Parts: structure tokens; sequence; C-alpha cells
């Protein structure tokens, strides 16, 4: 029954590395884009004139 | 009659200290098993965080 448990209950340590992993990333990028996004109108503003 | 009882007793005796040392002994070979997927389990955590 403590085995049946563990299974339905314990979780994978190697999958959730892998994850926090990716989660990180996405993470990480997704700021980076934000900066690049953030830029994007001001080439208007040298059209000001 | 009493030296009997006693050859009746140390064999009743000797069965119960079989069973008990046998639960132990393979109580132990669960430990094995549980203690070397552990310790794996561990040194994969050390590495990973060490990356």
């Amino acid at each position: 029954l403590t085995s049946a448990r563990s299974r339905i209950e314990d979780s994978d340590y190697a999958t959730e590395v892998s994850n926090m992993s990716r989660a990180q990333i996405l993470q990480q990028a997704g700021t980076s884009v934000l900066a690049q996004a953030n830029q994007v109108p001001q080439n208007v503003l040298s059209l000001l004139r | 009659s009493l030296t009997k009882q006693y050859l009746s007793v140390s064999n009743s005796i000797d069965e119960t200290v079989a069973r008990y040392k046998a639960q132990f002994t393979q109580l132990d070979t669960m430990m094995s098993k549980l203690n070397n997927t552990s310790s794996y389990l561990t040194q994969q955590f050390t590495a990973m965080n060490k990356s």
C-alpha cells in the first residue's frame, strides 16, 4: 500500500527539474522580448519633425 | 516430562527465533532497494543543481 500511494502521489524530480529549467528560460526570454517590444514605437518619435 | 518439556520449549523458541530473524532479513532487503534508489536520486539533484 505504501508503494501504491507513492505511485499515486509522489512526484518525479527529474521531470520537475526539466520543467523548472524550461520555465525559467521562457521567463527570461519573455523579459528580453518585452524589452525589445517597449522600444518599437519610439522609431515614430524620429518623425516628430 | 520436564527435560521433555524443555525439548518442546527449546524447539518452539528456536522456531520463533528463526521467524524473527527472517522478518528482519526481508525488511533489510527492502531497505537496500530504497537506499540505492534514493542515493542516485540525490546525486542527480546535486549535479543538476550544480548546473
